[PDB]
């Protein structure tokens, strides 16, 4: 549920 | 208050809703679960009551570069996004108001943390487009 990208 | 050019305007919050759920039949990327995730955009009244956001005449998601031709345009309410993706992300919305009045990027985060949540942004908008004054009438005072 905490999984994010990069930018 | 406000100052200058910027006190000829009014101001709406608008809501953006997303929802998202794991799509099981999708394999997981380095054993991240696949997301279906969508994201819609409504208005809000004086009461606080959804109402469609025909203020805008075109919406366009910003998405993270991985996606393919990540910029996405809708035009009609509630500007309906859907996508699948591993990874939440901040994006921005770009929100074109009626009668070329103003573009307006909405910062968004896209994440997993619920099943579903909704965002609230306000937004100044100018008096100065008759369709546009008049389509605002709908959702408050002007």
């Amino acid at each position: 549920q905490t999984a994010r990208k990069s930018t | 208050g406000p100052l200058g050019s910027m006190v000829a305007t009014v101001k709406r919050t608008i809501r953006i809703k997303t929802q998202q759920h794991i799509l099981p039949e999708v394999p997981p990327v380095e054993n991240f679960p696949v997301r279906q995730w969508s994201i819609e955009i409504v208005l809000l009244d004086d009461e606080g009551k959804e109402i469609p956001a025909t203020i805008f005449d075109k919406v366009i998601y910003h998405l993270h570069p991985t996606f393919a031709n990540p910029n996405r345009t809708f035009t009609d309410p509630p500007f309906r996004i859907e996508e699948q993706g591993w990874g939440g992300f901040p994006l921005d919305i770009s929100v074109f108001l009626l009668e070329k009045a103003g573009e307006r990027k909405i910062p968004h985060d896209l994440n997993f943390l619920q099943e579903s949540y909704e965002v609230e942004h306000v937004i100044q908008i100018p008096l100065n487009k008759p369709l546009l004054t008049e389509e605002l009438a709908k959702s408050g005072s002007t």
